[PDB]
């Protein structure tokens, strides 16, 4: 029972699409500008005691490849986050699988309880480091 | 006396049309994952107050910029040792807006007088030797010798005596001989030089060991270390 | 002095000049390999060729090599004409036949005057499809590595080494394709300029070990301007950094002092800032406790015992800097500030200023030691103390070859022609020392004796 | 269903001997635009370049793929794998030991160190492809 | 050569500009832009330019206004001594050319005076170059900053201001707290835009989210800059090679089309001429793209002013084209396929059947939107009228696209300056009558896009045999294959990916046929393996500039129909 209010705003709103006061989740998409960041401050502001923010893409976890000075280097600077997503820009599926993710924060309580230590990283190493073979891409 | 200084290098407000000079290649890799392993929040870029350099590539490098002080040489097109022909005024000549550094002093209109202290000439005494320097490219600098490169550049620490000398001594190539320098004990390896006059004693300058100042002291006693 | 033609444009330039450094100097780029600045031309790669024509009129003329080609004034030359272009092209090519495909693991790479030139022919295509010759390598000491597979022969190594440098124990064996630039067997090389290799040599072949142990690209470096602390000369140096540690020693151009070459203690003799055992925080001692501070606490813990102290001295060093020693100097007072030398080291040091100041004789910089025709040595033992005046004195030694061919109106560039003009004949230079120097190779005379002798 | 192409989880892969077949040229690091790679060269014994440390910081990286065509080894590849999330940006920092795969992906007979001249061990000199033996100087044939 | 530098001497413009102004007035400089250039001199703008307005065959329409910092440029041969410059493109559709003129200024004088008496399009393009830069236009009636805000100090495109957020200062929300108070303080003083007045000033913030603030309409004003992401700084501080991913995202739904001036530019640069398999490829993937836009743009459309549920089935047919696109490219939106010389890979051997499987399946669906949208009468009667403008307005405010070929004026680009092989195909160019509105744009567009399918049809049967990549040093990067084999190759590959390639000092200017409107690149080169200056000339400006003079006597409701219609992207915007 998770109320998203999303704020994409362009071209990582595009795959949430094929994916006030009433909202506990944040999902923060997009650029996040120098001249828009009150708007989200303020925003975050206007929620209620427990709130949840997810950033997706490049762009909100970083600056991503906008190193440049319009541009504020994440939204972790003024906002707390709770799960990042990274890609540019992330799937559908991501945004499936980061919800999945949110609800064992939301039945595991400061959240961490010393299970959250573990990391994906870690988790999927083993999954992952095994791999040998992968397709050859001359072929669809 | 020291007032040249001043116009050896411009101060930190000296811009190239507003700019910094840059100390990193315009190319430069890494900018967020450098220090990404301690925060992933990239931290500030260091700022200099002192210089007209910027800790950064955000900067000007050009080779017809009107500066003297060029920290590194790169050119579109050249990037080896060979673009310095870009940044001189002719190749092989100065650099285009001349080079850095200045001279304290000019000569001056009227010399000196003649120095009328002659020494007498050199005699070896019984007991007394006197120390000659030899010195080492890999071993007399004192910041130098602590490089690790260098110990194996550096040869093994040794004492030079004349072949009749070392035959009124007893010993040879390679005879591990004591003596004493201001009370103190060390023992060294000998090697012969036939160049080195009778009465000296060649130990190498600015070791672990042997201080510079030693250059033209004494050594009271020398025989060979049981 | 002279005016040129250059691919329909009119230029002036040194009519003494070759034509290559006359176009090199107003920016038209040609390729070259084995010329030098420092070293002259000898005209062994032929990477360097333009068409030269008669006159204004002439449309065909022939290929000539700009590098052994004066600027004579009515000189006309087309460094873009096709066939030029295409030469140039080819002789890139077949640089590229026994090349090895290496430069991902060449550190020569991003820093290669070989790959700038391969871009700038625009030569991109391989065509040879046949075996490559293979080198095996030699053991030259703990500061340059060999790889004789990346050599282009473009004799650079041997012209610094013998002629410039005086080197004894590097040489070219060999013939045909199969030549070979090493020493005549595996061992340190002897010369005290050899580090300078890694600068000439345009490949990977000569580079230095002390970089390649922790080694990264050149665009990954941070340089600054700076200046050799290891003795008095003054080399202005480029040094290099990556992640928090000094990585190379680079040679900076100054056309006053060092130009292209460094000694080897300057270019090797840097590992000290690396050190781990360097103080990185200041320390105050308790007792045998140790306790760490910050930059506040250690002034105010500084100043507090030194308000309560009657007399404080400084004792000043010969290599720390003049801010350093002045404010220091501030900080006790004139009357209380000591130099850290010896007073015997401090009168030879005050009588040797007050020559240079008072004397009346003008003391020359580095490269116009290579100017003088007369030179006594007395007491320095210069190429173990002061290196680079030991080669600057070398220069001057064969000023002598170079009046004789100016005579006989051999060109100042052509220099195996001034080489062959001269056969051994010097001018005069008198060393004197305790010992054998190694300036004996071209001394007039040596003079072996104690310090009054001298 | 993804596409072979598809730009997702960024590996490193293996030579075919089973050796990492990473040289640390750090030619990927310098082509990329957001300046998410950082390594350093170490060398072995043997002779063999290979990196001391790779780390690629993932929150940056906008997965365009140019560090793939940028190395010339077919050591870094990007794989069909988007499923990645964490709680911590520190924790989308990936090292090396997060990176190297177990066999070599999409280009699986290439090898390096057969085309280059450099000596490694099980290759000395003209050992290597369209490379002749090594003659002596001092070889009576002229 | 369609590369080499011309002066362009015998274009007739030049001619009766030196019977007017006499030889010693002008100085032509010669470019790689395909289009003259002449330096005049401030005092004579005004001049020379209401004289082009009243030629024979007029120039109509100012494409492009903006400005050069120039202090850094070392070859600088024939210009004047300049130290900050100003560029006027023009453009006659009679004549089917354009002029370029530069004025050139000191660092002192930063004064010129303004164009927009002439051309009303100049406003907004004279604020951005005295925000960028600080070049001050003498009599424009509100010059204010319309990218950064109001207290931003410093001129971002200057070449002495660092283009890094890292060399800056980070949120350490020390102004945070000020901008929040000062945005919780939305009041107005009177000076955003011309305000002479009672009145009830509203900010109604909505494909893209930015603020506008109107006067209730008597009176509005958009406020922009909500999306700069410093793409023209960004070009300065990247390669030419690794500057690609940033095209991309000038335009989200543009993808390939996006990328295809900037790499043509490129290749005018580096004197390449692409071999015909490239043309062929990238002229496919621009109207795959292309396609993938105007179902958007007729979907979203269809949404918004009428019953949306058949219209959703579009999602499955956008599903088909990502698919096909990662299918070909690797990645579903941000291709970055598109290479100097070519393209990154050659097609993957099953492209075709997935390619006619496409062309089969789209008919039927398109001749479902053509029932569901031409024969419709709720939307055409919500459509009709709708701030509609005719061709002098569209001329005026520099209109391009749908909306200028909706009035009487055909004017594509594939057709009058063919580009990347355009000319060897075989499509129309659909037209209105005269009147441009919200029935007449969806119109266009639906006939635009079964020209768009007959286009991917000559691909497919007419697709030639040969290389994806020229043969050309400065093709970047080489072929793969040959990289890892061949050491000069390989050489050319290592020097390519990491100091750049050398392109020569020139500027070259290309324009295409974008999505939504013209989308041009300016580049100009001084040498080195970086653009010294990077022009990204994005429709979406000039079509949000236009909307206050169209909807002024209208309702709010007439001003979301009308902000839906036009093609505006705020990503294009603020760029
Ligand atoms: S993260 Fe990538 S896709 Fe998302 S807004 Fe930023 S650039 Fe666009
Ligand atoms: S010497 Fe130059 S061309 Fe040869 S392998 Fe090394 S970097 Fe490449
Ligand atoms: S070793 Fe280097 S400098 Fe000597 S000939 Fe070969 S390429 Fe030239
Ligand atoms: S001669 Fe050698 S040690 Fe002295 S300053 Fe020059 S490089 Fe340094
Ligand atoms: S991944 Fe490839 S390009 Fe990057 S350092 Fe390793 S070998 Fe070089
Ligand atoms: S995919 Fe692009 S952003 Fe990510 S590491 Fe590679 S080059 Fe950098
Ligand atoms: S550089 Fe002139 S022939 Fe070699």
């Amino acid at each position: 029972s998770i109320w998203p209010y999303n704020f994409g705003l362009s071209c990582c709103y595009v795959e949430m699409v094929t994916s006030p006061r009433q909202a506990d989740l944040m999902v923060v998409a997009g650029t996040c500008f120098t001249k828009m960041a009150p708007v989200i401050q303020r925003l975050y502001d206007q929620m209620l005691e427990p709130k949840w923010v997810i950033s997706m893409g490049a762009c909100a976890n970083s600056g991503g490849m906008y190193d440049i000075y319009s541009v504020v280097q994440g939204v972790d600077k003024f906002i707390p986050v709770d799960v990042y997503i990274p890609g540019c820009p992330p799937r559908p599926e991501a945004y499936m699988q980061a919800l999945m993710l949110l609800q064992e924060s939301i039945g595991k309580e400061q959240g961490v309880y010393r299970a959250n230590m573990q990391s994906e990283r870690e988790r999927k190493r083993g999954e992952r480091i095994a791999v040998t073979n992968l397709r050859t891409p001359d072929e669809i | 006396e020291l007032a040249g200084i001043k116009d050896a290098a411009p101060d930190a407000t000296f811009r190239i049309r507003g700019q910094k000079l840059a100390r990193e290649p315009h190319r430069y890799s890494g900018r967020t994952a450098m220090r990404a392993n301690i925060s992933v929040h990239e931290p500030r870029q260091p700022q200099d107050i002192d210089t007209m350099f910027t800790f950064s590539m955000e900067g000007n490098n050009q080779p017809t910029a009107h500066r003297s002080q060029v920290p590194f040489a790169w050119a579109p097109g050249w990037n080896s040792p060979q673009a310095w022909n870009k940044f001189q005024d002719e190749v092989g000549g100065k650099l285009r807006f001349g080079d850095p550094g200045v001279r304290l002093f000019e000569t001056s209109e009227n010399g000196l007088d003649y120095f009328t202290s002659v020494p007498a000439r050199f005699q070896p005494q019984d007991g007394k030797w006197r120390i000659a320097p030899y010195y080492h490219l890999f071993g007399s600098d004192e910041l130098s010798q602590r490089a690790p490169v260098f110990q194996s550049r550096m040869p093994q620490p040794y004492i030079k005596l004349n072949p009749a000398d070392a035959a009124k001594l007893g010993v040879n190539a390679g005879t591990r001989v004591s003596f004493s320098y201001d009370g103190n004990t060390v023992t060294l390896p000998v090697e012969i030089a036939e160049g080195l006059t009778a009465g000296q004693v060649g130990l190498p300058m600015g070791m672990s060991g042997i201080a510079p100042v030693l250059a033209g002291a004494h050594l009271e006693d020398l025989k060979e270390a049981q | 002095m002279a005016t040129i033609h250059v691919d329909g444009k009119e230029y002036e330039v040194n009519g003494a000049d070759n034509l290559l450094e006359a176009c090199l100097s107003l920016g038209l780029d040609i390729p070259y390999f084995c010329w030098h600045p420092a070293l002259g031309s000898v005209g062994a790669c032929r990477q360097c060729a333009v068409k030269q024509y008669q006159n204004a009129e002439d449309t065909r003329g022939r290929l000539v090599m700009s590098c052994m080609t004066p600027a004579s004034d009515g000189t006309f030359i087309s460094i873009d004409d096709e066939e030029a272009k295409q030469f140039r092209e080819s002789v890139v090519e077949w640089l590229m036949t026994n090349h090895p495909h290496d430069c991902p693991v060449c550190e020569e790479g991003g820093n290669c005057h070989l790959q700038d030139m391969t871009v700038m022919t625009g030569h991109s295509f391989r065509r040879y499809r046949f075996t490559k010759r293979t080198h095996r390598n030699q053991d030259l000491g703990p500061f340059i590595s060999h790889e004789m597979n990346r050599c282009i022969a473009c004799y650079r190594c041997v012209r610094y080494y013998k002629d410039y440098a005086d080197g004894t124990d590097l040489g070219v064996y060999g013939a045909h394709d199969n030549v070979y630039f090493g020493r005549p067997e595996d061992g340190t090389l002897e010369s005290e300029f050899s580090g300078n290799l890694v600068e000439i040599c345009p490949t990977g072949v000569f580079t230095d070990k002390t970089h390649s142990e922790r080694y990264n690209r050149k665009w990954d470096m941070q340089f600054a301007p700076s200046i050799c602390q290891q003795c008095s000369i003054g080399c202005n140096i480029s040094p290099g950094e990556r992640y928090g540690e000094l990585r190379r020693i680079e040679n900076r151009y100054n056309g006053t002092v060092n130009h292209y070459f460094l000694c080897d203690r300057g270019r090797f003799g840097y590992g000290y800032v690396n050190l781990k055992d360097r103080p990185r925080q200041p320390v105050q001692r308790r007792g045998d406790d140790f306790i760490t501070l910050n930059a506040e606490q250690a002034m105010q813990g500084a100043a507090d015992i030194l308000r309560q102290s009657k007399k404080v001295i400084g004792i000043g060093s010969p290599r720390a800097s003049v801010e350093s020693n002045f404010a220091l100097r501030e900080l006790v007072g004139e009357e209380n500030f000591y130099t850290g030398i010896a007073h015997g080291e401090q009168e030879r040091l005050q009588l040797a200023l007050k020559v240079l100041r008072e004397g009346g004789i003008y003391t020359p910089a580095l490269r116009e030691i290579e100017s003088y025709d007369a030179v006594l040595v007395l007491g320095e033992d210069v190429t173990q103390t002061g290196a680079r005046v030991a080669l600057a004195v070398r220069q001057a030694v064969k000023g002598k070859a170079r009046e004789m061919a100016a005579a006989q109106k051999v060109a100042d560039w052509q220099i195996a022609a001034i080489l062959n003009i001269g056969q051994r004949a010097k001018h005069p230079l008198f060393v004197t020392n305790v010992d054998d120097t190694r300036l004996d190779d071209i001394a007039a005379w040596t003079y072996r004796a104690p310090v009054e002798d001298q | 269903y993804l596409p072979p192409r598809y730009r997702g989880r960024i590996v490193l892969t293996r030579d075919p001997d089973g050796e990492e077949r990473c040289v640390a040229c750090n030619l990927c690091a310098v082509a990329c635009p957001v300046g998410c790679i950082s390594l350093q060269k170490a060398e072995t014994k043997d002779g063999r370049w290979y990196p001391e440390f790779f780390r690629i910081n993932f929150s940056r990286c906008i997965f365009c793929g140019l560090c793939e065509e940028a190395c010339p080894t077919t050591a870094i590849q990007l794989t069909p794998d988007f499923e990645m999330g964490e709680y911590k940006r520190q924790d989308l920092v990936y090292e090396k030991e997060d990176l190297l795969i177990s066999g070599p992906g999409k280009y699986p007979e290439y090898n390096f160190y057969r085309m280059a001249g450099m000596a490694i061990d099980g290759k000395d000199k003209g050992e290597a492809e369209n490379e002749a033996k090594p003659i002596d100087v001092k070889s009576l044939l002229p | 050569p369609a590369w080499q530098t011309r002066d362009h001497l015998d274009d007739p413009v030049i001619g009766e500009l030196r019977n007017r102004f006499g030889p010693d007035a002008f100085t032509v400089q010669a470019t790689r832009t395909g289009v003259p250039v002449v330096w005049i001199k401030r005092e004579q703008l005004l001049e020379v330019g209401d004289f082009l307005k009243k030629l024979p065959k007029p120039y109509v329409m100012l494409f492009d206004l903006h400005g050069m910092d120039e202090r850094l440029r070392t070859h600088r041969e024939g210009l004047p001594a300049a130290d900050f410059s100003v560029f006027y493109h023009l453009i006659s559709i009679d004549r089917n050319r354009d002029i370029m003129l530069k004025v050139a200024l000191a660092e002192n004088d930063l004064h010129v005076p303004t164009f927009t008496k002439l051309f009303p399009n100049a406003n907004w393009y004279e604020r951005e170059t005295w925000d960028l830069f600080g070049i001050t236009f003498d009599g424009h009636p509100n010059l204010r900053r319309i990218m950064m805000p109001q207290t931003w100090k410093g001129h971002p495109l200057r070449k002495d201001y660092p283009a890094r957020a890292t060399e800056f200062s980070p949120f350490e929300l020390t102004k945070a707290k000020q901008d929040l108070e000062m945005e919780a303080l939305t009041f107005k003083p009177e000076e955003w835009g011309m305000k002479r007045g009672d009145f009830m000033f509203l900010n109604l913030g909505p494909h893209g989210a930015f603020r506008i603030v109107l006067q209730l309409i008597v009176d509005c004003v958009p406020d922009i800059g909500y999306h700069h992401r410093g793409a023209e700084k960004m070009g300065e501080r990247q390669s030419w090679h690794s500057y690609i991913p940033y095209t991309d995202r000038i335009e989200y739904l543009g993808g390939c089309v996006n990328e295809m001036p900037y790499v043509l530019a490129v290749e005018k640069l580096a004197g390449i001429t692409v071999p015909d398999r490239v043309n062929v490829i990238r002229v496919m993937l621009s109207e795959l793209f292309r396609i993938n836009s105007h179902l958007l743009y007729i979907s979203t459309f269809i949404q918004d002013v009428g019953a949306m549920t058949p219209v959703f089935f579009a999602f499955t047919d956008r599903q088909k084209i990502y698919d096909l696109v990662e299918a070909i490219t690797g990645f579903r939106m941000h291709p970055a396929w598109f290479r100097i010389g070519g393209v990154a890979h050659d097609l993957p051997r099953g492209w075709d059947r997935l390619l006619r499987e496409f062309l089969d399946w789209m008919p039927k669906r398109l001749a479902s939107y053509e029932k569901a949208a031409l024969q419709n009468t709720i939307l055409k009667g919500r459509s009709q009228g709708v701030a509609a403008y005719g061709a002098k307005e569209a001329l005026e405010w520099g209109t391009t696209g749908a909306g200028l070929r909706a009035t009487g004026i055909d004017f594509d680009v594939r057709k009058a300056r063919p580009y990347s092989g355009y000319e060897n195909f075989d499509f129309e160019i659909p037209v209105g009558g005269g009147v441009s509105d919200c029935y007449t744009r969806v119109m266009l567009k639906v006939e635009e896009l079964r020209q768009s399918l007959r286009i991917l049809e000559q691909c497919l049967n007419n697709m030639p045999e040969g290389p994806f990549k020229a043969d050309h040093p400065l093709t970047t990067p080489p072929p793969k294959e040959r990289t890892l084999q061949h050491i000069e190759t390989l050489i050319t590959h290592f020097l390519q990916v990491s100091w750049g390639p050398v392109m020569p000092a020139n500027e070259s200017f290309q324009m295409i046929e974008a999505t939504k409107g013209i989308n041009s690149y300016y580049l100009t080169s001084d040498g080195s393996t970086m653009s010294y200056r990077t022009r990204v000339r994005t429709p979406s400006f000039a079509h949000l500039q236009q909307i206050p003079a169209a909807i002024r006597g209208s309702l709010v409701s007439d001003l979301i129909v009308y902000l839906g219609s036009i093609d505006f992207v705020m990503s294009d915007v603020d760029r």
